[PDB]
């Protein structure tokens, strides 16, 4: 009880579009959450 | 068909070894029979399987046969019973503990090999006025005067007002038959004779096996003060010639290295192989000069070299 | 009338949907898979020790093992095989199935079961790391005997690191087994009375008390050789009783700790009959009194591995031998008429457990002919015990582990591990195992005993050594059928989408979906038996239950 | 004794004998129903699958109701 | 009211405890575990995009083939954002059918594409592989809400 | 958020209504006590073995006990025992302000037993006896330094249950952890007799 | 809880049977009289067992029947608020951390290393102990 709901705005800006989506990183939008598979083969 | 039955015994040399075979395989026969009745139960039952032909129709589901049960906790009991009272008889052969023996080897048993003093031979039929020497035994009473501290401590030592590295229950002997890393220790018995064995270990716990015995005992390092029975003896060897022996506790990195040889000959070559080695003679030479081949011929001592790869 | 079902389900889960769980996871289920998971790896290294001793050995020669090399391979196989995957996997088992089997949420003490598991792992991470040390692992065998052990003889830091990586290990076996004792004694079901919940439970809890019965000597013993190497503390110096003192102490570990490997798995097996023979667990009464008088006399026989010290009341311990005997009998006999007159279908887990019967059978037999001291002096230390105590050893932690995976692997999976993979790896390990470990009987019986880098040409037992080395690389592919299985079985596989898997069930941890629910359980059905997921499944079959009971 | 002929036995006869019982029994048919042939009838009973792909808000089935189908659309072919 | 034919039993709550014989299995789909994978990718993952619920209906759609497939969808946990593909071999009859929530998402034009991928593999032989098919067709036509 | 999901006045409260059904930390803790018995037993062994292979003066010469502070110190850890039992009275009440006094002077006591056998083990150090020393002197110093760890970590838990009534309400759970560490404080000092008996008594 | 206790009661039996029954086959028949090992062992696990059955004894004389202990009790007889059980922990993983850190300490002998260890498992310990206790921070 002892605690009040966080209302977050921040800024965003790649839009996510393409890359990760939320279902695999719950936090996609929140920040740097994908990295490119080819850059991780190589 | 007893060899095979066997399970691969060394066919025993001493009388106790043969009481002792006459034990296996007889307790092999009881648990071949036993094990064969519970495989066929086994495969009789598992030729109970589920039938195409069985319809809903779930087995008796019994369970809980007081009776059946009665029967197999009683019968398992007895036939524990028999072989614990064969295993006693049998047992009591193991030491008669003779005050009495026929030629007594002392057994030392340093880290990596071993030495036979041949404490004292005492022949029945008259001969043999042999005995050790037992001058070598020297204690490490270390109950100097003062210790560290200037005065009081007076301290005595360590267990007993002495140091570990005692050696006082260590027994040396005159005719020591050491044996090398390089020369397997051909430990030399007559035939017909009640042999003690006085087992000790200079450095490590360690086992004095002659697989020929089908006897062992592991030569502690001090088995008085650890309430142990060093001595153990055998009461006759038959059969003549050359019988391997090996270290049977771990005795050490070169644990595989410490095989030993017992060359039972008769009671002559034994009284020539001991006057020979009263003058000065090693063991090799002794062994020769009762036309015996000098070194162990059941093993060899196998190269000190760490490995086939190592580059010599 | 139809449900909206996904074509096949998760193979593998959302991205990091497990490592902060196995960081933190307070689960039994989750915890129980990671034992069984670290505890197969640590048999794959112990196996891996195995088959270079045997490789070694299947030559007179030394080919590519030095002495001491050989000495800490089986030193170290043999503390990494008892305990370090079968102490553990024990545990790993009773967190698995033993909070369901008495209908319970969770264990007594879940955060202290998590530490026990990785108490253990780590404690076996640093016993394990006396390899890397220059100097190597410890020398003395998985016994350690005394003098052998202190500073001056093997002065290494691999020995150092091995009795402090079993000192972790056995503390996290003592949080355990109290975890254990408490969870069974405390947490139960509604009607779930003591004298009807399932085998597995009654032989969890009796090794627990066992656990605790052995284990703090083996603490105590091992920071005694430790104050002994560290600061010469004399406590097992030779001239004391010293070397004596330690058989007696480690044995009368050792040997409730081989009571304790073994009773678990007995469970296990007890559980796998009666559902594959569609009938109830012959002698229930029978098999809980029969656990109880083992461990009763585990505690009281240790000494029938020092026979061939001379310092040890031999007819004492013989007696003693034989009278713990009897029970395992009394508990053959009762698995053999549980297989009796049933429906019998022999899938991957009832071979392992009628191939766990062959192997103990033989193993046993082994014992009784060990347990005569007469008898011992000569097969003493020797390859006759090796084979004795490897049959029984693969027969009731690695028969019946593996039963038991092939069991309890749908119930923690949702997926069916494949059949004739699990066919292919039962009768490659069924093959392997007594090819390498027959012939070690005759091997030890004639003089070759254990310990031994290498043997002479002109020795016999050569033939027979790369017989069991044959053997040896037969277990060693077996291996992998077992593991592509669980590998392709755990995220593809046929799903079970349905309590009982392996229909007529019992034992109420079939009375949950399949992949269990988070506190095992959203009901409990009617206990009033031995069997509440079988009376549930089939209540018509519940006075069937009642009426052909007292015939037997 | 021979160390090429009994390097080779070791290394063989694991792998003879796992070739041989790989072939009695992964060459088994397995439990999994044999796929459906098209020309032959439909025996499975009727199947319904579903994504599970969008979150539901609540999880809880209560407080979800049954508002409409409210059809947005149709199509057919004959294959 | 009745359980499976045996071995199944109603528990206290509403959930049914139900079991198998040792042999066999429990989902039964007469489909490769494969093809079966690779169509709940389609449907799980090849549709999180489109962000309405993909639905894939092999059984038998008798009589009126558009009403029982309305009926059908009305059995999805979301018939309104969801687009379910009904097909049965007995008629080698394909219908689609959406909800009101995936309207002007491109749902209706990827319905002929769809259906006539179906159909296609149907024709070619492979029932599906033209699931599959026609999920992945309606997924990328239809863009997310 | 309205009032609460699950009505319990704490985060942590008892893991069993103790009333009717048993507390498994306190069936848990005896457990473990009793399996540490056997650790002591271990210890015990080993000290008694040793005292067997002596030549008929177990303590050797430069080695002699002393009574002077042996007495006070197993005096002080029964002291510490009952007021270790008060302590709990007070615990099974509401009176966490009791039950802390009653620790905190069971700490002290405690600590001042540890004080003295580490001054008996200096004084017997000074005199010879010494665990590379002697046979004896290794077996004493490890049975009665093991016993003084166990001492230590019955502090350790002592000093660690004050604070953790310090950081919440005194709950039903904090009482059964207050009872489990009395069990454990008398497990040590049960052991303690059993070890001054041994050690200076029967000698 | 008659039967936990009883079970322990058995084990208490035998063990203190098995206990005199070596120390007076030792004391005579033996080479060194008692072993002292062997004996001391037994005794004190007739000890454990004693612990054990004797706290489940008196458990269970003051414990009315359970619905666990109770044959015929329904489901719904146990129904209610279970204690706590400690949800996800990651203190229990850093106590066996700073376990390991000790004792590779006392393995290799360094001092340095134990006493580190020991402050680790200390402050662990503490961590797990207080974890479920912590109030709020008050700032
Ligand atoms: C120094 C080395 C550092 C160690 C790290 C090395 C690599 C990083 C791994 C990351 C750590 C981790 O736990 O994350 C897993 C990590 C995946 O990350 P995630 O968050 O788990 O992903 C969630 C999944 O998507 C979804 O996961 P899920 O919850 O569905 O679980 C699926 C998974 C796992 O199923 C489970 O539920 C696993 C639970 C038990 C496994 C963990 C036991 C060990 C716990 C101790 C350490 C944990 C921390 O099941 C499988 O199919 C696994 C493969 C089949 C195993 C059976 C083979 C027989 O695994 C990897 O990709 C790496 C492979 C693991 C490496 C270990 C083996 C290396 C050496 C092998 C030799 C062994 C013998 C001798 C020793
Ligand atoms: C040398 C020998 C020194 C021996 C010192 C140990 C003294 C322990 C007896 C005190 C009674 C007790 O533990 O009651 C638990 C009691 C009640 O816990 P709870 O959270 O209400 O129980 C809820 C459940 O745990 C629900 O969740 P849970 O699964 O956590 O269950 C609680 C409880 C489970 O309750 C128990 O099982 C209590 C006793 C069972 C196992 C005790 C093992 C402790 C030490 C083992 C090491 C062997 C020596 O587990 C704990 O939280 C206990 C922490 C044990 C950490 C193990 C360290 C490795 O917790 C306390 O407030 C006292 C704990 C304080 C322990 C401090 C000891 C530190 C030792 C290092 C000192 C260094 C001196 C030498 C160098
Ligand atoms: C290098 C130096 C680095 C910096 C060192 C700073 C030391 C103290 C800093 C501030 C002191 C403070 O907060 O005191 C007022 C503090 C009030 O502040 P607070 O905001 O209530 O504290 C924050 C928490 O809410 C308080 O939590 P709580 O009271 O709810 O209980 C949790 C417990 C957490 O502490 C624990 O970990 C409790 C378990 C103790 C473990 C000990 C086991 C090891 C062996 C002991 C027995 C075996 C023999 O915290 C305390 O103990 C609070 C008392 C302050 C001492 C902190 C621990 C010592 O406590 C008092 O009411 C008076 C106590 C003052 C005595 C402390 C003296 C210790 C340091 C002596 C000299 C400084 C170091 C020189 C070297
Ligand atoms: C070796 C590694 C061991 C070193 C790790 C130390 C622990 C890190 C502090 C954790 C901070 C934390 O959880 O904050 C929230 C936590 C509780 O917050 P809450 O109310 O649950 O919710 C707020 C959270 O944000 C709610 O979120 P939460 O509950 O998930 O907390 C997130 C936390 C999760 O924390 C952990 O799980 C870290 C602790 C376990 C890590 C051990 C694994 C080591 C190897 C695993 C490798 C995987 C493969 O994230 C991390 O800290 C991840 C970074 C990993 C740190 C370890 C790096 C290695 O705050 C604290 O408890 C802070 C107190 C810090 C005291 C630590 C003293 C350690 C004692 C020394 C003994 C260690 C043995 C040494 C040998
Ligand atoms: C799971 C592990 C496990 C199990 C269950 C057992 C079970 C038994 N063990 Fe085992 N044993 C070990 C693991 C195990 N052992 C290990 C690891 C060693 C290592 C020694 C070392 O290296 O130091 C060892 C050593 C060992 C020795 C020492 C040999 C030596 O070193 O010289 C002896 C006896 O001397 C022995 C005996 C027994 C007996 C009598 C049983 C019995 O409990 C079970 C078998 C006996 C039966 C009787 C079952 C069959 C019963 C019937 C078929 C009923 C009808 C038959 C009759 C009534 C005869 N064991
Ligand atoms: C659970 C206990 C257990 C198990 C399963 C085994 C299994 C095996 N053991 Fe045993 N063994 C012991 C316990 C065990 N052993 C003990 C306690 C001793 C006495 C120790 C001592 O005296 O100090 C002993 C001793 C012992 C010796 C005596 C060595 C000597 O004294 O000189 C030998 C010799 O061959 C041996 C062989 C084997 C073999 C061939 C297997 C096989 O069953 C093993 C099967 C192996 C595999 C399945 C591995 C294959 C896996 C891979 C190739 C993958 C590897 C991958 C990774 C590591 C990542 N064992
Ligand atoms: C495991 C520990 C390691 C292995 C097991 C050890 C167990 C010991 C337990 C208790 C004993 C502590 C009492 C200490 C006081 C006893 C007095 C004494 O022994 O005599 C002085 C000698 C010098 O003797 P000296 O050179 O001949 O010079 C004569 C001067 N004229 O100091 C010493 O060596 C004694 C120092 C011992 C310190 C041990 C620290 C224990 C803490 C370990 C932490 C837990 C580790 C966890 C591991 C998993
Ligand atoms: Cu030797």
């Amino acid at each position: 009880m002892s605690s009040t709901q966080d209302r977050s705005q921040l800024d965003p800006e790649v839009e996510r579009h393409t890359g990760v989506d939320v279902e695999d990183v719950p936090s996609a939008e929140w920040g740097w959450s994908h990295m490119p598979i080819g850059v991780m083969h190589i | 068909w007893s060899d095979a039955l066997a399970l691969g015994w060394p066919t025993g040399i001493t009388p106790e070894a043969k009481l002792n075979r006459e034990l296996w395989i007889g307790s092999v026969i009881a648990s071949f029979a036993v094990g064969a009745i519970v495989w066929g139960l086994i495969f009789w039952t598992s030729a109970f399987h589920r039938k195409k032909a069985t319809d809903t129709e779930l087995p008796r589901q019994f369970g809980y046969n007081m009776p059946l049960e009665l029967t197999l906790t009683v019968i398992p009991f007895l036939i524990i019973s028999v072989l614990f009272y064969f295993t006693v008889v049998v047992q009591e052969r193991m030491m008669h503990k003779d005050p009495n023996p026929e030629v007594v080897i002392d057994v030392t048993a340093f880290q990596w090999n071993w030495k036979f003093g041949y404490q004292k031979i005492a022949f029945a039929d008259g001969s043999f006025d042999y005995d050790g020497a037992d001058p070598e035994r020297k204690e490490a009473m270390t109950s100097r005067p003062e210790g560290k501290d200037e005065h009081g401590i007076e301290k005595v030592g360590p267990i007993r007002g002495m140091t570990p590295e005692d050696r006082t229950y260590l027994n040396f002997d005159k005719i020591e038959t050491l044996g090398t890393s390089s020369e397997i220790p051909v430990l030399v018995l007559p035939a017909g004779k009640r042999i003690e064995f006085v087992l000790n270990s200079a450095d490590v716990i360690h086992g004095f096996w002659v697989p020929e015995f089908l006897f062992k005992r592991d030569v502690l390092p001090e088995p008085k003060a650890n309430n142990s029975d060093n001595v153990f003896q055998v009461s006759e060897i038959q059969q003549t010639g050359a019988f391997v022996g090996r270290c049977t506790e771990m005795c050490g990195t070169f644990h595989a290295m410490m095989n030993f040889e017992v060359r039972v000959v008769e009671p002559n070559d034994f009284k020539a192989y001991i006057d020979q080695r009263n003058a000065g003679k090693t063991n090799a030479e002794a062994l020769a000069a009762i036309n015996q081949p000098p070194l162990a011929i059941t093993t060899e001592p196998f190269e000190s070299r760490r490995g086939e790869l190592v580059p010599q | 009338e139809l449900e909206a079902r996904r074509p096949f389900p998760e193979r593998m889960g959302p991205k990091g949907n497990l490592i902060y769980k196995l960081i933190t996871t307070t689960d039994h289920k989750l915890i129980g898979i990671m034992y069984c998971v670290v505890c197969f790896a640590f048999f794959l290294v112990g196996g891996l020790m195995a088959l270079f001793m045997r490789t070694e050995l299947a030559m007179p020669g030394l080919q590519f093992l030095s002495n001491e090399q050989f000495n800490q391979l089986f030193t170290m196989h043999g503390t990494v095989m008892l305990l370090f995957y079968a102490t553990p996997i024990v545990f790993g088992f009773a967190n698995l199935v033993l909070p369901l089997q008495i209908g319970a949420p969770d264990v007594a003490f879940p955060r202290l079961n998590a530490l026990s598991f990785w108490l253990f792992l780590f404690g076996a991470l640093i016993a394990i790391a006396g390899f890397i040390t220059p100097g190597g692992a410890a020398d003395f065998g998985w016994t350690a005997y005394s003098p052998l052990t202190d500073a001056i003889h093997s002065p290494g830091a691999g020995g150092d690191l091995w009795i402090m990586g079993l000192a972790v290990g056995g503390l996290g076996t003592i949080l355990g087994g109290v975890n254990m004792i408490t969870t069974v004694v405390c947490m139960r079901a509604p009607g779930m009375t003591m004298f009807r919940m399932p085998i597995f439970t009654w032989n969890i809890l009796v090794t627990s008390i066992l656990v605790l019965i052995a284990f703090p000597i083996l603490t105590a013993a091992l920071f005694g050789l430790a104050a002994d190497r560290h600061l010469g503390a004399h406590i097992y110096d030779p001239a004391n009783g010293g070397v004596l003192l330690w058989q007696h102490l480690f044995w009368f570990f050792g040997h409730p700790e081989v009571y304790i490997i073994a009773l678990p798995f007995f469970g296990i097996v007890s559980e796998i009959f009666p559902v594959f023979s569609r009938k109830p667990i012959f002698g229930y009464t029978t098999l809980i009194y029969a656990t109880l008088a083992i461990a009763a006399l585990s505690v009281a026989v240790w000494a029938h591995h020092m026979y061939a010290t001379g310092a040890v009341l031999l007819p004492f311990f013989s007696f003693m031998t034989f009278l713990i005997a009897v029970p395992t009998g009394i508990k053959f006999f009762n698995w053999i008429g549980t297989m009796w007159k049933g429906q019998l279908t022999f899938e991957t887990p009832m071979l392992f457990s009628v191939g766990f019967l062959i192997t103990f059978l033989l193993g046993g037999l082994s014992g009784v002919l060990l347990a005569s001291p007469p008898l011992d002096f000569h097969v003493t230390d020797s390859y006759f015990v090796i084979a004795h105590f490897h049959y029984v050893l693969f027969g009731t932690i690695v028969f019946a582990t593996y039963a038991g995976i092939y069991f309890w692997f749908p119930k923690m999976t949702g997926r069916l591990l494949d059949e004739r993979l699990g066919k292919l790896h039962f009768w490659l390990t069924f093959i392997g195992f007594h090819t390498t470990f027959l012939v070690q009987h005759w091997l030890g019986d004639e003089g070759m005993p254990r310990r031994y880098a290498d043997y002479l040409p002109t020795d016999g037992f050569t033939t027979l050594n790369v017989i069991s080395t044959v053997g040896a690389f037969i277990l060693g592919v077996s291996m992998l059928p077992f593991v592509w299985n669980v590998f392709k079985s755990w995220r593809y596989g046929e799903p079970v989408t349905v309590d009982d898997p392996w229909g007529y069930g019992n034992s109420l941890e079939w009375a949950t979906s399949c992949p269990p629910p988070r506190h095992n359980f959203t009901e409990l059905p009617r206990i009033r038996s031995e069997r509440p997921a079988f009376e549930l499944h089939y209540p018509h079959m519940v006075e069937r239950m009642r009426a052909e009971a007292h015939v037997g | 004794m021979s160390t090429a002929l009994t390097h080779g036995l070791i290394g063989g006869v694991p792998l003879v004998l796992f070739a041989v019982l790989a072939l009695i029994f992964l060459t088994r048919k397995g439990p999994h129903p044999d796929t459906y042939k098209m020309s032959d009838p439909w025996t499975h009973a009727p199947i319904l699958w579903a994504a599970e792909e969008p979150r539901e808000h609540g999880h809880g089935g209560h407080g979800h109701d049954s508002h409409g189908v409210v059809i947005g659309g149709g199509a057919s072919g004959k294959w | 009211e009745l359980d499976l034919p045996y071995g199944s039993a109603l528990t206290s709550s509403g959930r049914i405890s139900a079991v198998t014989e040792p042999g066999e299995l429990s989902v039964h789909y007469p489909f490769p575990t494969m093809d079966l994978v690779v169509l709940d990718d389609a449907l799980k993952y090849g549709s999180r995009a489109a962000k309405a619920r993909f639905a894939v209906y092999i059984g038998p759609l008798g009589a009126d083939t558009a009403a029982t497939a309305r009926e059908i969808l009305a059995n999805v946990p979301t018939p309104e954002n969801a687009v379910l593909l009904a097909v049965s071999p007995d008629q080698r009859a394909i219908e689609v059918v959406y909800g009101a929530d995936v309207k002007g998402r491109g749902i209706e034009s990827a319905a002929p594409l769809g259906v006539s991928a179906a159909a296609a593999s149907f024709k070619e032989g492979n029932l599906i592989d033209g699931l599959i098919s026609a999920v992945r067709v309606m997924s990328a036509g239809v863009s997310p809400a | 958020m309205t009032s609460a999901v699950g009505t319990s006045g704490t985060a942590i409260t008892s893991r069993v209504h103790s009333l009717n059904r048993p507390n498994m930390v306190s069936v848990g803790t005896i457990v473990w006590l009793s399996s540490e018995l056997m650790f002591f037993a271990g210890l015990f062994a080993m000290y008694f073995t040793a005292r067997a292979q002596a030549g008929g003066a177990w303590p050797p010469e430069p080695t002699e006990l002393n009574l002077a502070l042996a007495v006070p110190v197993t005096l002080v850890l029964i002291a510490s025992s009952f007021t270790c039992q008060m302590g709990v009275f007070a615990a099974e009440r509401g009176d966490v302000f009791g039950l802390r006094r009653w620790y905190v002077i069971t700490f002290l006591m405690g600590l001042f037993f540890v004080l003295g056998q580490g001054y008996e083990y200096i004084h017997l150090v000074e005199h010879g006896t010494t665990i590379p020393g002697s046979a004896y002197g290794s077996v004493f110093y490890l049975a009665t330094g093991f016993h003084g760890l166990h001492v230590i970590g019955g502090l350790v838990a002592f000093v660690l249950l004050l604070a953790r009534t310090k950081m919440s309400k005194f709950t039903p759970a904090q009482a059964t952890a207050a009872i489990v560490v009395s069990y454990y404080w008398h497990f040590v000092d049960i052991v303690w007799i059993a070890l001054f008996a041994t050690i200076y008594f029967v000698r | 809880m008659h039967i936990e206790a009883r079970l322990f009661e058995i084990l208490t039996a035998f063990f203190a049977l098995a206990a005199v029954v070596y120390a007076v086959l030792t004391a005579m028949f033996a080479t060194g009289g008692v072993e002292w090992a062997g004996t001391t062992a037994l005794v004190l696990t007739t000890g454990l067992t004693l612990i054990t059955g004797t706290f489940f004894r008196f458990v269970a004389r003051r414990l009315d029947t359970r619905p666990e202990d109770y044959e015929d009790a329904e489901i719904s007889d146990g129904a209610g608020e279970l204690g706590f059980f400690a949800p996800h922990s990651w203190w229990p993983i850093l106590i066996s951390l700073s376990f390991s850190t000790a004792a590779v300490g006392a393995a290799l002998w360094l001092p340095w290393l134990i006493a580190a260890g020991v402050a680790f498992v200390i402050t662990s310990v503490c961590g797990l102990v207080f974890e479920y206790y912590w109030g709020p921070e008050k700032h």
